[PDB]
DNA sequence: ATCAATATCCACCTGCAGATACTACCAAAAGTGTATTTGGAAACTGCTCCATCAAAAGGCATGTTCAGCTGATTCAGCTGAACATGCCTTTTGATGGAGCAGTTTCCAAATACACTTTTGGTAGTATCTGCAGGTGGATATTGAT
DNA sequence: ATCAATATCCACCTGCAGATACTACCAAAAGTGTATTTGGAAACTGCTCCATCAAAAGGCATGTTCAGCTGAATCAGCTGAACATGCCTTTTGATGGAGCAGTTTCCAAATACACTTTTGGTAGTATCTGCAGGTGGATATTGAT
């Protein structure tokens, strides 16, 4: 729910 | 019958556009052009007359920029006739394309 | 007893409107007596200058009236205009002739 | 109502003959004829980016109306500062 | 009837002092009202970042003069900066 | 002895985020700053011209979104407009 | 009692910093309350992109410290950061691999 | 054994830089061509940063006085502030 | 006794220096250089070790570019061979000048 | 083919330069509470943009014909790549002081306000006039012979 | 270097389109001339970091030998220019219809502002370690034969 980049990974969780 | 050898009506429209200011593209055609794109990104638009007047004033002085670039190209490549790879080159070195 | 600002300094272009343009225009929190005076200053020179050489391009092609035409010879035949206004179009204005050497015929 | 007519094609509008005067402009004396569908594709690619970027302003505006200005911003964005038509 | 304004009156009156038997169209009239505009925010322009880079909340005379140094070439920059130094010290010295 | 601002703590805490094992180089912290100064200016410079162009005094998220989709592309313009709304969502729904 | 801009937005990068660079810069008279928010939720998402492909970068070279040649190679690899930093110098990353065909030996 | 300082930029220098550029074989007219389009880049800049530094009424040119100088001659540096 | 043939070793060096990322020009003659160029401007200049580093990165930046565009003009041409002409050209289509 | 010279590649090692981690101090972000400014919502213009159509120059499409340009081939000569050395220039590492930048102080200069005055825009009107577009007729250029 | 086909030049001659130049005219903006605020040049001084200068170290100047690239000459195939012929579509100049820009007036949000409370982010510092060298030995590459 963080950064969602191009790739399609996240920035973790909260 | 008398033909100007190739080269010779070359030359003379060379200097007859260089001479002059006229948009060279057909006035309705180029703003169909430019009506298909725009409706193509948005449904509905109008356009100020002088809005298309405008971009064709900027299209044409963009192509005649590139013309001449691209004629660089040929002439350095030790031919006289502009061919794709010229134009290509041209924008590769403008850095209008990588 | 009102003088213009542009009379104080000896100028045509408007001081009152260059210092109007720099105030709306978010340049700066705060604008000094001098900066619209000198702008309007270098503003005048520089439509001078374009004005000097166009004029003559006018003259030259037998005219009375500086159209785009004009201003596009002026602007291009001068190198430093040239510089100045590289990355511009002048609407109406043309190309120099200029025919590549190569390109003509004959040995 | 009418609804538009549909617009289709319309970069064949830009004819071998009108390429043919635009080079001349440019200085050329001979030209191979793959370079007009060339010259088509460049252009296609250079109003797309102009008109999106005047429709981008057009927008932003909450304007229908693609007005002078909008193009002019455009041009001015891009680096082809256009003198002529207002700003 | 939005009165919508131009530096049209001031470049018909420095055509006049330079060539004054001289016309010039509207369309030459609108690329010089480009002209002006188009200078004039350069200018501003780089007066406006020389102050941020110089913790300077003004412009003054001496940013606008900066600024003539950075966007004109050699001699137009030369000529330029006595028209403006002139101005200003006629100006001062004109209260 | 003053304060030299950056962004290198916010730069690190998003590498962790992205990489946690991974580490950076000074220079290449002061690369990172160079970046973020840079698109700082240019969004804040087309909001500011959107801003000068529609005669209002105010630049929003809404000057921001379309000076994004005029400097980014394709689809770095996309995710950019879509992290941007998301964080004004969570903002505006923060008793 | 106080919670910081950026913790409400879900933000690691600072909501009120930006807000202030914001004034102090003569972008506008005034400033949205989103405004800053949305820009600096932008910086952070551009910034998470070139460390996450820098990242890679780093990994591919058997490295775990990104360093400027990690930042140029994510970069230029990379069609749509490479359009957006297409007139910037990365100090100390060197050039993509790149031998034009013509130039390789016959055999 | 005395020299110009541009002769400072020496061949087996320009021959490296070609080579980072991708270049197979030089042209031996080519290191003097090179030392002139040099010489002018270096011109633009140092004047541009000159012309901060003056500003600033300081006698020492900043690595900002550069940044500044190479980002208005669209030369964009990252590394060095700004 | 064993010799290398004519681009054998220049292949070397590109896939060498396209690797790495050190500054390829020497410090000291660069440094004289930039104060000469300098003098011109503004006399008993001092100039911050970040200031020129700064300069050199960017100047072989540049150079190191348009030795790319000379070389996409010389192969252009038919050749391998980068000239004056090529360099020339690449210039003029950049906008650097003519 | 073979054979060797030299370049390149991967595993392991290890000292310290250049990271990450930690702390107290304060500039600058957030909190609260009035103080102003704005940017839709509604409600009207006239402006100007869409459309449609009729008549006619004006330019476009296409097919034919061959001049001469491109690009493939061959080849000679010159011009850059390679290379083996030592010396000369740069790089490295260790001191004096120029000058950047920290900072506080007070006034010359810029803002804020609200007057009065004048400029510059426009609408309307007329009033003039430069020049585009046309037409001959004298003159230059090109290409056959 | 003679000649004829055809483009180009230039000087006349119109009829407006577009320029100039009145108005009168007014509305917004520029100017005036105190009342209030403050930013920046001034002066002082401290403590970085820049210039200089003398041992440590490899990079470059050099001249020679020839591999193979550049460019010159030649030639044939075929692409692209010129131009004639047929006619479609653009240009031009109306008319009517309305969509929508552009204005101008209430404001209830929205953001600025002035002041206080709080803490995140900076700069010393204080540790921790990623990796640039270096070595050893296997294998790959290149070019001779
Ligand atoms: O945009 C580029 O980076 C670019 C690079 C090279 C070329 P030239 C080219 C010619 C020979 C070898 C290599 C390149 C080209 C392009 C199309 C057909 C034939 C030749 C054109 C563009
Ligand atoms: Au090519
Ligand atoms: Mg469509």
């Amino acid at each position: 729910p963080g950064a969602r980049l191009r790739s399609g990974r996240s920035t973790g969780a909260p | 019958p008398h033909r100007y050898r190739p080269g010779t009506v070359a030359l003379r429209e060379i200097r007859r556009y260089q001479k002059s200011t006229e948009l060279l593209i057909r006035k309705l055609p180029f703003q169909r052009l430019v009506r298909e794109i725009a409706q193509d990104f948005k449904t509905d638009l109008r356009f100020q007359s002088s809005a298309v007047m405008a971009l064709q004033e900027a299209c044409e002085a963009y192509l005649v920029g590139l013309f001449e670039d691209t004629n660089l190209c040929a002439i350095h490549a030790k031919r006289v006739t502009i061919m794709p790879k010229d134009i290509q080159l041209a924008r590769r070195i403008r850095g209008e394309r990588a | 007893k009102a003088k213009t600002r542009s009379s104080r300094a000896g100028l045509q272009f408007p001081v009152g409107r260059v210092h109007r343009l720099l105030r709306k225009g978010n340049y700066s929190e705060r604008v000094g007596a001098g900066a619209p005076v000198y702008l309007a200053a270098v503003l005048e020179y520089l439509t001078a200058e374009i004005l000097e050489l166009a004029g003559n391009a006018a003259r030259d092609n037998k005219k009375t009236r500086i159209i785009p035409r004009h201003l596009q010879l002026a602007i291009r035949n001068d190198e430093e205009l040239n510089k100045l206004l590289g990355r511009v179009t002048i609407a109406q204005g043309g190309v120099l002739p200029n025919i590549q050497a190569v390109l003509l015929p004959k040995k | 109502k009418r609804h538009r007519k549909v617009l289709r094609d319309n970069i064949q509008g830009i004819t071998k003959p009108a390429i043919r005067r635009l080079a001349r402009r440019g200085g050329v004396k001979r030209i191979s004829g793959l370079i007009y569908e060339e010259t088509r594709g460049v252009l296609k690619v250079f109003l797309e980016n102009v008109i999106r970027d005047a429709v981008t302003y057009t927008e932003h505006a909450k304007r229908k109306t693609v007005t002078a200005m909008d193009v002019v911003y455009a041009l001015k964005r891009q680096g082809r500062t256009l003198y002529g038509f207002g700003g | 009837r939005s009165r919508k304004e131009s530096y049209s009156v001031y470049v018909y009156k420095v055509l006049k002092q330079v060539h004054p038997d001289t016309g010039i169209s509207s369309k030459a009239m609108g690329i010089m009202n480009s002209f002006v505009n188009d200078i004039f925010e350069r200018i501003a322009g780089e007066a406006s970042r020389l102050a941020h880079y110089n913790k300077r909340s003004t412009i003054t005379s001496r940013e606008i003069q900066t600024a003539v140094r950075l966007l004109l070439p050699g001699e137009l920059a030369k000529h330029a900066v006595s028209e403006g130094t002139k101005a200003v010290t006629k100006y001062t010295s004109a209260k």
